[PDB]
């Protein structure tokens, strides 16, 4: 017995339920998430190319961006069309629109006819970036200024500042006759001076001791407003800005606030990064780039926190963000499942994600790790019912040999001998677009009607499949000799006929002494048939006693395994006997009609033949019987 | 989440000690201290018996099912020092085989990757190895490596019959080179790999981690990736992961998975060779899973409710 995983995640085990256990993990199925594997696939495919130079095709995604506004279109279409989205498909959202915006065409950059310089580049990526981190903080900004009502318009404002809404802020702020705040927002687009009037205005209400009667969130609207992250009250009270923020707006206030106009992507998240981590100059006032499954885990950071955070998994987005300032960034962390979903077996978004890095030209990625991708994600797809996206998955493989294996093992579990409209549906998909090799799917078919027990089915799969010499086998051994008892030639005949084409005869072994010797003897039949029924010439004739003759020979030749192997070689030797006297009779011209005695037939050409024959005892003795009455007739008659 | 999909009343007598899947995953072999091997069609949530097979005079260990390319064949081996070849012909099982070659209890029966034909390795409490070949022709083919381990061989895996990366370096006309290898675990703590040379079974490897007897050892699938994966557990509470990057190297690295409080019986790799069952003493089956960082981390504990 040996502990592993059978199809459809079947887990065989001799340890304690989670003697042997046959478990199966199902992951939960909801019949709507089909649809959220599909398109995905589909996009993929759309953006990848088949090379066919090698007997098994291999896919390699198309070398661009072309997928990443597939994907970011595909996503948007769906937070457009209904009501309750899978809370993984919102977090896929936020992924690859930010993939949009960091790799993307921006049509800023496309409007220009000279190459745009790496400024200009750096900057309009800033502002895909700015524009993409204000829509993520829009539900929640929402959310939180529908919470605070008329009489909390000073968090309602600090709330539009976090997501960039300045504009909002000040109508806000106008509103609810807060017109000296309305005034220094107006002001906040583009001035540093006014940003430095505010940190001196800061100071000198610390120096004065005049901060302590003004409101916390006041005083945390014009520390913001002058880019200082943590302020000290002369109170000795710590007013930390990012202290209600998710990571997201707290990054966002780092890009907008904290730093000037001109700063990098890179130096924000740099930024971003020691204000979580513990320093000798300070507390850590940011919070740490949890996945949104973790996001609300009151995970309780008690008084050791450095040993910590190496154990807790980084959101996704953050890691893309990583990877786009630093190109050798461990790709590792960032296709982990655990990254995105709080499922360990969910690769769909990792999977979807290597092609897409694998097209903007990432190869870091060890190959093991690539394997353990490709067979965790075709895993999943077969567990699902959806195996023939799995071949494709299995298709990226770099590896021939393993790729061809993987394909071919999937195949040999999942091909169904039972034509139903879905299983050719599916294996019209493999063979036309996945560009399988017809011949594998007709081998999985072929091994499958074997374990069913179905030799006909086995023999048509074998002969579809191009395997001349496991065939001729299957069909000397087992199908010949109840196709001859029977007398279904025409049956034996399908199979033989195709096999005794001149190219598929050459690789088949042993095939003049079986599977040529039932051939020859179904066309002598077939040639008496129409004998029988056409006055033919004796040209015929003569080509029908050559080839009579040359069986006689044969037939003794064929090897017998079974009881019922003897019996149709004795049935086949008995009939050509028959059909030898036969011939016999009808090629004597009629001048000998004297009425009253049967055809003479020639017993000289006769005798060597029928004594060579394996004919039962009983029909040997019989016709040695009639050969020696018929020699006493030749003998009575010629004195 | 793992969920039971479905519960097999075995009807057995006494203690089972294995169950097996076929290829197709539609049939489930179970052994048993009763002497018996039990299969099942396993379909729809349902079960029937449709074989009792009887032949072993004492404890059936473990069963093996043969690949379906050769028909529906069983492997057995038990404390009776048997090993005994069931296959079923026009749904009848009958007894095709029986080996008597061993002097004590066979413990395990691994069957090698079809590329290589009908082979059977046997692994015995005499401290030998039996490999069985059928090539179609005539009576089974035995090789005997004696002294394979010392004290008794506990358990036998197969090697996959391509070498991981061997498909991505071959300029389009080589044949694979298909090497025969396995692996076996002892009463001596060690872990050996096996590879036929000239027609003769070879010591390729010596793993030494374990600091009690190895009680089962799994070589993972070779699904397209580069490297040469083995499990092994021990009466020690240890399972270790053993990788070989370059088969040519003949190198292989030990990674301790866990140290559980009890005897670890069985590993189980998938077979998409990316999840582990691990079976200990306390009655527990835990489910182990690598992760991009290279880490093993136990994704489900299903405890035995009932």
């Amino acid at each position: 017995f040996r502990v592993g995983w059978g199809p459809n995640w079947t887990l065989v085990h001799n340890g304690d339920k989670l003697k042997v256990h046959m478990e199966k993990l199902s992951l939960e199925q909801k019949s709507r998430e089909l649809q959220s594997y599909l398109m995905p696939l589909e996009i993929e495919l759309k953006n990848s190319s088949v090379d066919r130079s090698a007997q098994c095709p291999h896919f390699k995604p198309n070398a661009g961006v072309a997928a990443i506004h597939d994907y970011a279109g595909w996503v948007r279409n769906l937070s457009n069309e209904a009501g309750e989205l899978e809370a993984v498909v919102k977090q896929w959202g936020l992924t690859w629109t930010l993939c949009e915006s960091l790799w993307g065409q921006l049509k800023e950059l496309e409007a220009s006819l000279d190459e745009p310089n790496e400024y200009v580049r750096n900057l309009e990526r800033r502002k895909a970036f700015s524009h993409w981190l204000a829509h993520t903080a829009e539900e929640r900004i929402e959310e939180e200024v529908s919470l605070y009502g008329p009489e909390r318009h000073v968090e309602a404002v600090f709330s539009f500042l976090t997501g960039g809404r300045i504009s909002d802020a000040c109508r806000l702020a106008q509103k609810s006759g807060d017109h000296r705040l309305s005034l220094l927002l107006s002001q906040m687009v583009g001035s540093q001076e006014m940003r430095e009037l505010i940190s001196l205005q800061l100071v000198d209400w610390n120096k004065l001791q005049v901060d302590h009667y003004i409101q916390e969130e006041r005083l945390r609207v014009f520390c913001l407003l002058s880019g200082t992250p943590v302020w000290r009250s002369s109170d000795n009270r710590s007013i930390n800005v990012c202290s209600q923020l998710d990571w997201k707006r707290t990054l966002a206030v780092h890009l907008w606030y904290m730093l000037p106009p001109t700063a990098t992507i890179a130096q924000a998240l740099r930024l971003y990064e020691r204000a979580f981590q513990e320093h000798e100059e300070g507390e850590p006032y940011a919070c740490y780039p949890l996945p949104p499954y973790l996001e609300d885990c009151s995970i309780s950071l008690g008084d050791e926190p450095s040993a910590k955070f190496s154990s807790l998994q980084r959101d996704v987005c953050v890691h893309l963000l990583k990877l786009y300032s630093e190109r050798q960034y461990d790709l590792c962390q960032l296709l982990d499942p655990s990254s995105v979903t709080p499922d360990p077996l969910d690769y769909r978004l990792s999977w979807h994600l290597w092609m897409v890095l694998q097209a903007l030209n990432y190869t870091h990625l060890s190959e093991h790790r690539q394997g353990t991708l490709h067979a965790s994600y075709a895993a999943q797809l077969e567990n699902v019912g959806l195996w023939e996206w799995a071949i494709f998955v299995l298709l990226h493989i770099p590896h021939p040999h393993i790729r061809e294996a993987g394909v071919r093992e999937l195949l040999n579990r999942q091909c169904v001998v039972r034509e139903s409209p879905e299983s050719l549906a599916k294996e019209n998909f493999l063979i036309h677009r996945l560009c399988v090799p017809a011949q594998w799917v007709h081998e999985a078919k072929a091994i499958r009607s074997r374990r069913d027990g179905d030799r006909h089915k086995e023999a048509l799969y074998l002969l579809k499949g191009h395997q001349w010499n496991p065939c001729h086998k299957l069909v000397t051994r087992h199908l010949a000799a109840d196709a001859v008892i029977n007398e279904n030639y025409r049956y034996l005949q399908s199979f033989l006929g195709e096999l005794s084409n001149p190219e598929h005869c050459k690789h088949i072994q042993d095939w003049e002494t079986a599977g040529k010797v039932y051939l020859d003897y179904i066309r002598v039949i077939d040639m008496l048939n129409l004998i029988q029924q056409d006055e033919s010439s004796g040209c015929e004739l003569e080509k029908l006693h050559t080839k009579v003759m040359s069986l006689c020979k044969w037939v003794e030749l064929i090897h017998c395994y079974t009881a019922k192997d003897r019996l149709a070689q004795s049935e086949m030797a008995k009939r050509v006997a028959n059909i030898l006297r036969v011939v016999l009779s009808l090629q004597q011209p009629p001048e000998s009609m004297s009425d009253s005695s049967e055809p003479r037939v020639p017993l000289r050409l006769l005798a060597p033949h029928i004594g060579r024959l394996p004919m039962p005892e009983d029909y040997a003795l019989e016709e040695l019987r009639g050969l020696t009455q018929s020699y006493l007739r030749e003998l009575i008659c010629d004195s | 989440m793992v969920s039971v999909i479905n519960t097999v009343d075995t009807s057995h007598e006494d203690m089972i000690h294995d169950a097996q899947m076929d290829y197709y995953g539609i049939r489930l072999a179970t052994c048993s201290s009763d002497r018996s091997v039990k299969i099942f069609d396993v379909k729809n949530g349902g079960q029937i018996l449709i074989a009792d097979l009887r032949g072993h005079d004492g404890p059936v260990w473990q069963v093996a099912w043969a690949h379906p390319m050769y028909g529906n064949i069983l492997a057995s081996c038990s404390y009776d020092r048997k090993v005994i070849i069931w296959k079923e012909e026009n749904g009848t099982w009958e007894k095709t085989y029986e080996y008597t070659g061993h002097d004590s209890s066979v413990n395990s029966v691994c069957w090698a990757p079809h590329d290589f034909g009908l082979v059977l390795a046997c692994g015995s409490s005499d401290g030998a190895i039996s490999i069985l070949t059928f090539t179609g022709d005539g009576p089974w083919e035995v090789k005997k490596i004696s002294n394979a381990h010392t004290i008794g061989c506990n358990a036998v895996s197969w090697a996959p019959s391509v070498i991981p990366g061997s498909l991505v370096d071959q300029p389009s006309s080589q044949k694979p080179n298909y090497i025969k290898r396995f692996v076996s675990g002892g009463c001596d703590n060690l872990v050996k790999i096996w590879r036929e040379e000239d027609g003769q079974w070879k010591e390729d490897q010596k793993l030494e981690a374990h600091s009690d007897w190895v009680r089962d050892v799994a070589w993972a699938p070779s699904i397209g990736l580069p490297t040469s994966t083995i499990a092994s557990c021990s009466q020690d509470g240890r399972v270790y992961i053993w990788t070989s990057d370059d088969a040519a190297t003949n190198c292989w690295t030990p990674k301790l998975l866990h140290k559980f409080n009890d005897v670890v019986w069985h590993v189980s790799w998938s077979i998409t060779a990316n999840i582990l069952a691990v079976s200990g003493g306390d009655n527990k089956v835990t489910l182990w899973k690598e992760s991009v960082d290279g880490q093993w981390a136990c994704i489900s504990d299903v405890n035995k409710g009932q």
